[PDB]
């Protein structure tokens, strides 16, 4: 199995930034994809951004312009720049790694999808 | 059974005349399948006993087993060798006598079938006078497993893609009750996630890949166009690899691989002038001197066989003690293949490619004509597109610094194998860098 810890929640201004990281640990070969969810209390998830092995970005209407996904393959962690925050991104960020694949030298491995526990984000 | 592992060990022999399992992987596979809560993944090589992964683990089970497989001479071959184990196996296809199929047809709609591995072709599966059994069958919840052999056949970046294997997906569904056990000898990554994600397998799904990676193995690049003397490097490599116990001299045999004949018959004597006796095997020898040839080399009368790709297959050879690669082969899968040979007998051998970029643009030359004709005659297709990038990722295995089993483990999706001092990169990581550089010069 995998290890999804987030990292760069905060309270910021309205019109301030964050990154967020998303680092995935574990027997990884590769990731499918890796989105980025957010869950405000009592809404419904919602699909923030994606990114592809092969690099591939893809941004919810509503953030578009405003964050940027990001990688660094090399230790399987995903940033979110979130620029021009406003009240309306408060809420609970999280990373799905899908399709991961997983190998030991065994030959021996898994392909499975794994959540992070998440990080707060407050836009005041 | 008390134990689970016991009866499994008591079919393995009762049934299937075996005492262990061939690898600790078959093994592990086996059991996952037995355990029943995963979809399973099985790529080993042929003859590694993928079979038995799903054929066992079908008669320790509740119900029918039905296994779908491209073609119907793969499926005679098991069905015939299950009959000799009296296993109550059965095939459905239109290779039969109308008659055959009605009898099969009705054993299957029985309350408690006669029928507990059912081979089915991917047409068949999915042709609408097969439906309604299917259906019963399902209704039933009479099916304990679901296999898709030669799974690779669902990819379009596989070799051998069959659009009847796209409708796989939609059946495995239906079947949930059902794990689904996915086989090949044959996926890279990218063919893995289409047989993952094609088939609807589900997470989390248990793998057994058998990994390219040898300990024995020395694996080296060396840049022809950096070698005053070819020939003579190639001697002092080849004398070093046979000379591996001094006290007794010469032991051991090896082989070079060249892409044409002209080179395998010059390269042969090129070598034997400077005292390394070798000689040329390819299809342009009479079939005579062919089996003199390999005859010699098998008995170490002449310890070097210098061969095009046409020399290998039907050969068991232990102490092949270094292949090397006169030319860059056409893949990295080649490349595995026949560097492969060397070291069977598990004691120290070494695989060595004698880089130049006129090879190089050479096989990339006749790679896109041959490409080109296909795309002439059959139409447009994306296996060509892997077909470049198999001989790329070989190109870019020359031609970067890295670990070499890295480099081959990466390309067909084995985890980062434990090279130990065991490749020129990881013995001595600057040498090689000299050497690349020296090559960007010669440019
Ligand atoms: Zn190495």
């Amino acid at each position: 199995q995998v290890q999804l810890v987030e990292n760069g929640g905060g309270n910021v201004q309205a019109g301030g930034s964050l990154r967020l990281s998303c680092a995935a640990s574990g027997s990884i070969f590769s990731i499918n994809r890796m989105t980025w969810y957010r869950q405000a209390p009592g809404k419904e998830r919602e699909w923030v951004a994606a990114i592809t092995s092969g690099g591939s970005t893809n941004y919810a209407y509503s953030v578009k312009g405003r964050f940027t996904i990001s990688r660094d393959n090399a230790k399987n962690t995903v940033y979110l720049q979130m620029n021009s925050l406003k009240p309306e991104d408060t809420a609970v960020y999280y990373c799905e790694a899908y399709g991961t694949y997983t190998l030991a030298p065994t030959g021996e491995g898994e392909y499975d999808d794994y959540w992070g526990q998440g990080t707060q984000v407050t836009v005041s | 059974s008390m134990d689970p592992e016991r009866r499994v060990r008591s079919t393995l022999k009762k049934v299937f005349g075996f005492d262990s399992f061939k690898t600790p992987l078959q093994e592990s596979a086996t059991m996952a399948v037995v355990k029943g809560n995963k979809d399973v993944f099985v790529c080993m090589p042929t003859g590694a006993g993928k079979s038995l992964c799903y054929q066992l683990p079908a008669l320790l089970a509740k119900g029918i087993t039905i296994v779908v497989s491209p073609l119907i001479a793969l499926i005679q071959d098991q069905v015939d060798h299950l009959l000799t184990l009296k296993v109550r196996v059965s095939s459905l296809n239109s290779k039969l006598s109308a008659q055959e199929r009605k009898e099969l047809l009705a054993d299957l709609e029985r309350e408690k079938p006669q029928t507990k591995i059912l081979y089915i072709t991917p047409e068949m599966a999915a042709s609408s006078s097969f439906q309604p059994t299917l259906n019963s069958l399902v209704s039933r919840h009479l099916l304990s497993y679901l296999v898709v052999d030669e799974a690779h056949c669902v990819s379009q970046w596989g070799h051998d893609f069959r659009p009847d294997y796209l409708r796989l997906g939609a059946l495995r569904s239906r079947l949930g009750h059902a794990p689904c056990v996915a086989l090949t000898a044959t996926a890279t990554p990218q063919v893995q996630e289409d047989v993952f994600a094609a088939l609807h397998l589900k997470k989390p799904v248990a793998i057994f890949k058998t990994p390219c990676f040898r300990a024995n193995l020395f694996y080296d690049v060396q840049f022809k166009e950096l070698i005053s003397d070819p020939y003579g490097n190639l001697k002092d490599f080849c004398l070093k690899a046979l000379g591996q116990e001094a006290d007794k001299g010469l032991s051991g045999c090896g082989i070079v691989y060249c892409r044409t004949r002209e080179a395998c018959e010059q390269l042969a004597i090129e070598l034997s002038c400077r005292g390394v006796n070798a000689k040329a095997y390819h299809a342009g020898l009479k079939a005579s001197e062919r089996t003199l040839v390999q005859n010699d080399w098998m008995e170490e009368k002449v310890p070097v066989i210098v061969a095009t790709i046409s020399f290998g297959m039907g050969v068991d050879k232990a102490n092949v003690r270094f292949v090397a690669h006169w030319n860059i082969a056409k893949s990295m899968a080649g490349y595995y293949q026949e560097s492969g040979r060397a070291g069977r007998d598990g004691k120290p051998s070494w695989c060595r490619l004698y880089y130049s970029r006129n090879d190089r643009d050479q096989v990339s030359f006749l790679i896109r004509k041959e490409v080109a004709k296909l795309q002439e005659k059959r139409g447009n297709k994306a296996s060509d597109k892997a077909t470049i990038m198999a001989f790329d990722a070989l190109v870019t295995f020359c031609e970067e610094l890295g670990c070499r089993h890295a480099a081959i483990a990466k390309y067909f999706g084995d985890a980062l194998p434990a090279c130990a001092k065991g490749c020129d990169h990881c013995q001595n990581p600057t040498a090689v860098r000299r050497r690349l550089e020296a090559l960007e010069r010669s440019s």
